[PDB]
C-alpha cells in the first residue's frame, strides 16, 4: 500500500 | 512582546525539551479534510514528503 | 516578513500535529545535549559583543 | 528480456531538431513568462487593425453630424472639435467582437471659466466612459449609441 | 585530458535531467552564480547531431533550453516544483505509452 | 454586400497562406533535417534500449526505473565520483 | 560526523527488498552515519545466532519500535542495565528508504525561532536604513475635488437614466 | 503488436507455470486452464501468422526513400509556386479593398 | 565512507565563465569509448546483437523468420508435453534439467526470432510514414488550388453584379 | 505461494484471457523464394517499388485475411480464430499516432 | 540483405497535436487549437494602447 508515488497515488 | 514571552515561558521551571523525541505513527496518501482544517489550510494530506520537510 | 511568518506557523503547525496524537509522537527518549567545550561562554560574549 | 519498441519518430525529433515535442509545455506556460513583441511587430499589428478599422467604418453607419476619424495605426479617434472625444478600437472578428472606447476626453475647454484646470471631475469622466463602453458592448449600433 | 572532460559534460548532461538534481543545484546556490550560467551556454554544444548521438538519457536536451531563459532558475528552488515537474514527465512518458495501447485494444474490442 | 464578401475572401486566403507558411517552415526544417536512415535506427535504438523511450509494460506508480539516472547510477556515476 | 542530525543516508537496492524483518539490516549496512559498529547486533552478526541473546548480553541494542508495511520503519537505540531494564537513547525513523534521526522538541524549536527572528532583524535594519526622518518634516522615507462635483455627479446620474448600460 | 506478441508467449509460458502449480497444490479448474492455454497458444499462432516477409528494407527501401526525397522537393516547390499566386491574389484583392475604402471615406 | 548525492563538475567550469572571451572550445567527439553513467557506451555497435554470441544458435541462415517463429512455437508446446512426461516417468531424472534449459532455449531462440523479423516496424514504417506526408502536402495544395478557384469565381460574380446593376 | 483460493485462481483465468484476447483467420502465406535484394537479385526493379506504394501486395503492403477485407499495416484487423463470441484483436502493426 | 546502404531519408516533424497540460488518473488534454486567423487577434490583445 502506499509505494512511494512518482506518478500521484490514483 | 512575543520573542520575550516565548523565551520567559521556555525557561520557567517547565520539562526538559530534549529528552523528548517526535516520531510519526502512520502515513496515509489519503485525502484528509480535518488535518486541513486543524493547520488553517496548510499541510493537507500528511504524504510521505512533509515528513523529512517540516 | 513573509519568510519569517512561513516559518513561525510551520512551527506552529508542528506543535499542534504534537498537542493530539494524530500522525505523531512525544515519547520522552531519556537523553542529554553533551556539549564537549566551553562552547556557551564563547557565544554569549560574541553575541553580546555584535 | 522483453525488447520494447523501435521508438518511431522520438529519435528523428533529435536529430533533425531539438526543441522537444513531447510531454507537457504546462512546464513553460507556468514557470516562463512570454516575451513582449518589439515595435517592428506594433506597427504591422496597428496596420492590421487599419484595415479591419477600416473595414467596420465602412460597414457601420458612422453619424454624418462629423465622425472626424484618424486611424492614427491603432485607434479610430472618434473626435468632435466640440465637447467630446473618443477612441473606439475593435478587439478581433469583424462578425461579433464588442468595442473598446479606451479615451473619454471632453473637448469643452474653455480658458475663461476653467482656468488651470478641465471642466468635469475625472472620476465622472471614467464613469461615463465605463457606462458608454458597456452600452457598446452590446454589439447593438455603437458607433451611433 | 580532453576525453575525461567530455566524459564528465556528457554525465552532468545526462544527470541535468532529473529534477531532484536541478532543485539540490538550485537550493545549494550554484544557479545565482554567474559562472554556471556560462557554463550551461557553453554546454549547448550538445544539440549538434555528433555530440547527440552520444546522448542515452535525450530528456535532458530540452531541459537545458528551459535553463537559459533565467526565469527558471530563479524559481524550482522550491520542492514543489520538482514534484510537478517529475510528475508532468512521468504522466507524459507512461501515459503516452499505456493510454496507446489500451485505447488500441479497448477499440479493436469494442468494434467486433 | 461587395466589400463584406471580398473581407470574407480575403480572411480565407490569409488563413490558407498561413498554413502554406506553415508547411514551408516545415519543408525548411525538413531540408536540414534528411540524414543517414541507419544512424536513425541506431539512435531509437540507443534511446529505446532502456526505460527511456517508452515507458515499460508493467510500469505503475512506484519503480525504481526512472525518467532520470536514479541515484545508485549517478553514486557511481563518473560527474561527482572524479569530482570527488 | 559533524550533525547526526542534518545527515541522511539511504541505497537504492536495499529500497524494493525492504520488510519488517529487513529494517534492521537496512540500518546495519554499514558506512551508515546513524548506526554503529559498537552496537551488538553487529556483534551477533560477527558471531551466531539472532534470538533472546539481546536480553542476556544486554547493551546497545537497534530494536524496531513501530513499523507500517509500505514505508515507515521507525528504530530506537536501548541501553540496557539489565534483563527488564531498558534506558531509550534516541530514534531514527525511516521514511521511503530515507533514515533521519528524530528531532529533539526543543532543538528543533530553538533553530525555528533563530530563523525565524533573523529574518525578522534583517527586514527591520533594512527598513531603518530605509527611513530618513527629520526635525523638520514627518519623515521623509527616501531609500482632490474642486466641489463643483456634485452636479457633475448629478449629471452623471442623469445621462445614466437617459442612456443605460447594456452588457 | 510486437509488445501484444511478447506477452502473449509470456502468458503462454505462465499459462504452463500456473497450471502445473494448480496440480501440485478440482476438474473445472484442469478443464479452464487447459481451455485458456490452447485459447492463447492459438492467439500467438494466429498473430504469428500475421508477420511479414522481408521485402526491400534497403534495395527497395533505398530507392523508395531516394525517390521521395525528389517527390518532396518537387512538391514543395509546387506548394510555394501555389502559395504564391495565393499571395498575389489576396495583395491585389486587399489594395482593391483599401481603395475602396478611401474613396468611400473621401466622401 | 558517506558520499552525497553528485555535485557539479568543479574541475571546469570556472574556465568556461572566464572573462566572457578566450573559453574553452566544446570538447571534440570522442568517437571511441566513453563513461555515462556507469556503462561504458562506447560507440560503433549493432541494433539486435548476434545470439551466436552468448548462447547456442538452433537456427539455420535461411532463417526464413515466419516460418522458423512457427516451427519455435511448435517446438515449445511440444516440450512442455516432453516436461510432462519427465514427470510420468522419473521426475529426478538428469532429463528434467536438460528439459528446464532446453525450455529456457527454445522460448530464448523465439525471443531472438521476433526480434530479427522486427525491421519492417522501422525502416519500412519509415517508408509509409514520408509517403503520407508527401500526401498530406499534395492535399494542402490541391485545397489551396480549388479555394484560390473559389475566390476568383466570388470575385468574378460580384464584380459582374456592381455593373450588371449600373 | 499457496494461491489457489477459487477467487485468487478465477482472477487469473480473466487477466491471462484479456491480453491474448467459420474460421475469419489470415489467409495462409506459402514460401518467399525469391526475397527482393538477396532471393531474385532484383534489387531497384521499378515495378516491386511501384506495387509497394500502391499495389496490394500480400505480406510487403498488408495482411489479406478471409472474407476478403484488406487490412493495411497501420490498421487493427478484428479477427474470430477460436470458434466463440470473443474475437482476437491485432492492434496496429506500424501505430503512426 | 547485407551491407545496408543508408540513402539522404528526409522525414517531417510529427507535430500533428501536442499535449499542452497532462493530469492525473490519465485524462489527457489537448489544449494546443492550432488556429493562426484568431492568433492574430490574440496577439493584439498582446498590443500596448497606454
Amino acid at each position: 500500500s502506499y509505494s512511494p508515488t512518482s506518478p500521484s497515488y490514483s | 512582546q512575543l520573542n520575550t514571552l516565548n523565551k520567559v515561558l521556555k525557561h520557567e521551571k517547565t520539562p526538559l525539551f530534549r529528552n523528548q523525541v517526535i516520531i510519526p505513527l502512520v502515513l496515509s496518501p489519503d485525502r484528509d479534510e480535518d488535518l486541513m482544517r486543524q493547520t488553517e489550510g496548510r499541510v493537507p494530506v500528511f504524504s510521505h514528503e512533509v515528513v523529512p520537510d517540516h | 516578513l513573509r519568510s519569517a511568518l512561513t516559518e513561525m506557523c510551520v512551527l506552529y503547525d508542528v506543535l499542534s500535529i504534537v498537542r493530539d496524537k494524530k500522525f505523531m509522537t512525544l515519547d520522552p527518549v531519556s537523553q542529554d545535549a553533551l556539549p564537549p567545550k566551553q562552547n556557551p561562554q564563547t557565544l554569549q560574549l560574541i553575541s553580546k559583543k555584535k | 528480456a522483453r525488447l520494447p519498441s523501435f521508438a518511431i519518430p522520438y529519435a528523428i525529433d533529435v536529430l533533425t531538431t531539438g526543441s522537444y515535442p513531447r510531454l507537457p509545455t504546462c512546464i513553460r506556460d507556468k514557470i516562463i513568462p512570454p516575451d513582449p513583441i518589439t515595435k517592428i511587430e506594433k506597427q504591422a499589428t496597428l496596420h492590421q487593425l487599419n484595415q479591419i478599422l477600416r473595414h467596420r467604418l465602412v460597414t457601420t453607419d458612422l453619424p454624418p453630424q462629423l465622425a472626424n476619424l484618424t486611424v492614427a495605426n491603432g485607434r479610430v479617434k472618434f473626435r468632435v472639435e466640440g465637447e467630446f472625444e473618443a477612441t473606439l478600437t475593435v478587439m478581433g472578428d469583424d462578425p461579433d467582437v464588442p468595442w473598446r472606447l479606451l479615451k473619454l476626453e471632453i473637448l469643452v475647454e474653455d480658458k475663461e471659466t476653467g482656468d488651470g484646470r478641465a471642466l468635469v471631475h475625472s472620476m465622472q469622466i471614467s464613469f461615463i466612459h465605463q457606462l458608454v463602453q458597456s452600452r457598446l458592448f452590446a454589439d447593438e449600433k455603437p458607433l451611433q449609441d | 585530458g580532453n576525453r575525461l572532460r567530455f566524459q564528465l559534460e556528457l554525465e552532468f548532461v545526462q544527470c541535468l535531467a532529473n529534477p531532484n538534481y536541478l532543485n539540490f543545484l538550485a537550493q545549494r546556490g550554484y544557479f545565482k552564480d554567474k559562472a554556471f550560467v556560462n557554463y550551461l551556454k557553453y554546454l549547448l554544444y550538445w544539440k549538434d547531431p555528433e555530440y547527440a548521438k552520444y546522448l542515452k538519457y535525450p530528456q535532458c536536451l530540452h531541459m537545458l533550453e528551459l535553463l537559459q531563459y533565467e526565469h527558471f532558475r530563479k524559481e524550482l528552488v522550491n520542492a514543489q516544483c520538482a514534484k510537478f515537474i517529475d510528475e508532468q514527465q512521468i504522466l507524459h512518458w507512461q501515459h503516452y505509452s499505456r493510454k496507446r495501447m489500451r485505447l488500441q485494444q479497448a477499440l479493436a474490442e469494442q468494434q467486433q | 454586400q461587395l466589400q463584406k464578401q471580398l473581407k470574407e475572401a480575403e480572411q480565407i486566403l490569409a488563413t490558407a497562406v498561413y498554413q502554406a507558411k506553415e508547411k514551408l517552415k516545415s519543408i525548411e526544417k525538413a531540408r536540414k533535417g534528411a540524414i543517414s536512415s541507419e544512424e536513425i535506427i541506431k539512435y531509437a535504438h540507443r534511446i529505446s534500449a532502456s526505460n527511456a523511450v517508452c515507458a515499460p509494460l508493467t510500469w505503475v506508480p512506484g519503480d525504481p526505473r526512472r525518467p532520470y539516472p536514479t541515484d545508485l547510477e549517478m553514486r557511481s556515476g563518473l560527474l561527482g565520483q572524479m569530482n570527488n | 560526523r559533524d550533525n547526526l542530525l542534518g545527515i541522511s543516508w539511504v541505497d537504492s537496492s536495499w529500497i524494493p527488498i525492504l520488510n519488517s524483518g529487513s529494517v534492521l539490516d537496512y540500518f546495519s549496512e554499514r558506512s551508515n552515519p546513524f548506526y554503529d559498529r559498537t552496537c551488538n547486533n553487529e556483534v551477533v552478526k560477527m558471531q551466531r545466532l539472532t534470538l533472546e541473546h539481546l536480553n542476556q548480553m544486554v547493551g546497545i541494542e537497534y530494536i524496531l519500535l513501530h513499523a507500517q508495511e509500505p514505508i515507515l520503519f521507525i528504530i530506537r537505540k536501548q541501553q540496557r542495565q539489565s534483563p527488564a531494564q531498558v534506558i531509550p537513547l534516541a530514534d531514527y525513523y525511516i521514511i521511503a528508504g530515507v533514515i533521519y534521526q528524530a528531532p529533539d522538541l526543543g532543538s528543533v524549536i530553538n533553530s525555528r525561532v533563530l530563523t525565524a527572528v533573523h529574518g525578522i532583524q534583517s527586514a527591520f535594519d533594512e527598513a531603518m536604513s530605509y527611513c530618513r526622518y527629520h526635525p523638520s518634516k514627518g519623515y521623509w522615507w527616501h531609500f482632490s475635488s474642486i466641489f463643483q462635483r456634485q452636479r457633475v455627479d448629478a449629471l452623471l446620474l442623469d445621462l445614466r437614466q437617459k442612456f443605460p448600460p447594456k452588457f | 503488436r510486437l509488445t501484444q506478441l511478447q506477452d502473449a508467449v509470456n502468458s503462454l509460458a505462465d499459462q504452463f507455470c500456473n497450471a502445473i502449480g494448480v496440480l501440485q497444490q478440482t476438474e473445472e479448474y484442469a478443464q479452464l486452464f487447459a481451455a485458456l492455454i490452447a485459447r492463447t497458444a492459438k492467439d500467438i499462432d494466429v498473430l504469428i501468422d500475421s508477420l511479414p516477409s522481408e521485402e526491400s528494407t534497403a534495395a527497395l527501401q533505398a530507392a523508395s526513400l531516394y525517390k521521395l526525397e525528389e517527390e518532396n522537393h518537387e512538391a514543395a516547390t509546387c506548394l510555394e509556386d501555389v502559395v504564391y499566386r495565393g499571395d498575389m491574389l489576396l495583395e491585389k484583392i486587399q489594395s482593391a479593398l483599401a481603395d475602396i475604402a478611401q474613396s468611400q471615406l473621401k466622401t | 565512507l558517506l558520499p552525497p548525492p553528485m555535485q557539479y563538475i568543479k574541475e571546469y567550469t570556472d574556465e568556461n565563465i572566464q572573462e566572457g572571451l578566450a573559453p574553452k572550445p566544446p570538447p571534440p567527439i570522442k568517437d571511441s569509448y566513453m563513461m555515462f553513467g556507469n556503462q561504458f557506451q562506447c560507440d560503433d555497435l549493432i541494433i539486435r546483437p548476434l545470439e551466436s554470441q552468448g548462447i547456442e544458435r538452433l537456427h539455420p541462415m535461411q532463417f526464413d523468420h515466419k516460418k522458423e517463429l512457427r516451427k519455435l512455437n511448435m517446438s515449445i508446446l511440444i516440450n512442455f508435453l516432453d516436461l510432462l512426461d519427465i514427470l510420468i516417468r522419473s521426475p529426478g531424472s538428469i532429463k528434467r534439467e536438460e528439459k528446464l534449459e532446453d525450455l529456457k532455449l527454445l522460448f530464448v531462440h523465439v525471443h531472438h526470432l521476433i526480434n530479427e523479423y522486427r525491421p519492417h516496424q522501422a525502416r519500412e514504417t519509415l517508408r509509409v510514414m514520408m509517403e503520407v506526408q508527401k500526401r498530406q502536402r499534395l492535399e494542402t495544395a490541391e485545397r489551396f488550388q480549388k479555394h484560390l478557384e473559389r475566390v476568383i469565381e466570388m470575385i468574378q460574380n460580384c464584380l459582374a453584379s456592381l455593373p450588371d446593376d449600373l | 505461494l499457496s494461491r489457489n483460493e477459487i477467487i485468487q485462481s478465477y482472477l487469473s483465468r480473466q487477466s491471462s484471457l484479456l491480453s491474448s484476447s467459420a474460421r475469419q483467420l489470415h489467409v495462409l502465406v506459402p514460401q518467399s523464394p525469391p526475397t527482393d535484394l538477396p532471393g531474385l537479385t532484383r534489387e531497384v526493379t521499378q515495378d516491386d517499388l511501384d506495387r509497394i506504394q500502391a499495389s496490394q501486395w500480400p505480406g510487403v503492403n498488408g495482411c489479406q485475411d478471409t472474407q476478403g477485407n484488406w487490412y493495411d499495416w497501420t490498421q487493427c484487423i478484428s479477427l474470430d480464430p477460436h470458434g466463440d463470441d470473443g474475437r482476437l484483436n491485432i492492434l496496429p502493426y506500424v501505430c503512426l499516432d | 540483405m547485407s551491407g545496408v546502404r543508408a540513402v539522404r531519408i528526409s522525414i517531417e516533424s510529427a507535430c500533428e497535436k501536442q499535449v499542452h497540460e497532462v493530469g492525473l488518473d490519465g485524462t489527457e488534454t489537448y489544449l494546443p487549437p492550432l488556429s493562426m486567423s484568431q492568433n492574430l487577434a490574440r496577439l493584439a490583445q498582446r498590443i500596448d494602447f497606454s
